[PDB]
């Protein structure tokens, strides 16, 4: 299939479908979606395809957020038990819930999470509460 | 790590529900299979060989069962 049906260089992928990598040639949406269609995966980058995205029913967006993180979540994530969005937009919503206890360590904007997920590498709280003030031991000899 | 954007998705949120390794582990090997049964969903929908829609219903209740299953 791969090996010999073919010549290997003798002409391109053709004009059908969309150049991405000289191992693979791709259809269409497939482009924009995130997937690793292309083989090398920077389908959604260079300049032609997906600086933005847009949600559809039982799906919500990370509006304040960055390619490298994420930008639509469906509703199966909102208000649930762990932040998503780069920020955790997520869990505010309107939700705004109390119930918080020592047993947790307690940020600014009011989410609370687990006291090991402070002073660390994550934004795990969303307002960085969990990482302001802290003083980072240094590192290992590896 | 994982080819389609919802199993990369999926495979973090996982982690972050601290779940058990072996059952952890089971959502790859059920979501990697779906991986091989979602690409030649997506070659016969862009191409519209898949006249009948027969690989979208399978695929959509095996993820919806597997949410369920390992408690997502
Ligand atoms: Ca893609
Ligand atoms: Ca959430
Ligand atoms: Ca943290």
């Amino acid at each position: 299939d791969e090996p010999d049906t073919c010549g290997h260089s003798v002409n391109t992928c053709r004009a059908s479908q969309f150049q991405c990598d000289n191992g693979r040639c791709i259809s269409g949406n497939w482009v924009c979606d995130g997937d690793n269609d292309c083989g090398d995966m920077s389908d959604e980058d260079q300049r032609h395809h997906c600086e933005l995205q847009n949600c559809s029913s039982t799906q919500f967006t990370c509006v304040n957020s960055r390619p490298p993180n994420r930008r639509c979540i469906p509703q199966y994530w909102v208000c649930d038990g762990d932040a998503d969005c780069s920020d955790a937009l997520d869990e505010l919503q309107n939700c705004t819930m109390r119930t918080c206890s020592a047993g947790e360590f307690s940020c600014a904007n009011g989410r609370c999470v687990r006291q090991s997920f402070r002073c660390d590498r994550r934004n795990d709280c969303g307002d960085y509460s969990d990482e302001r003030g802290c003083s980072y031991p240094p590192c290992h000899a590896n | 790590e994982f080819r389609m954007e919802k199993l990369n998705q999926l495979w973090e949120k996982a982690k972050r529900l601290h779940l058990s390794p072996v059952r952890l582990a089971e959502l790859h090997s059920d979501l990697k299979i779906q991986e091989r049964d979602e690409l030649n969903w997506k070659k016969l929908k862009v191409e519209g060989l898949d006249g009948d829609g027969e690989k979208e219903a399978k695929l959509v209740h095996n993820l919806n069962v597997i949410l369920a299953r390992y408690g997502l």
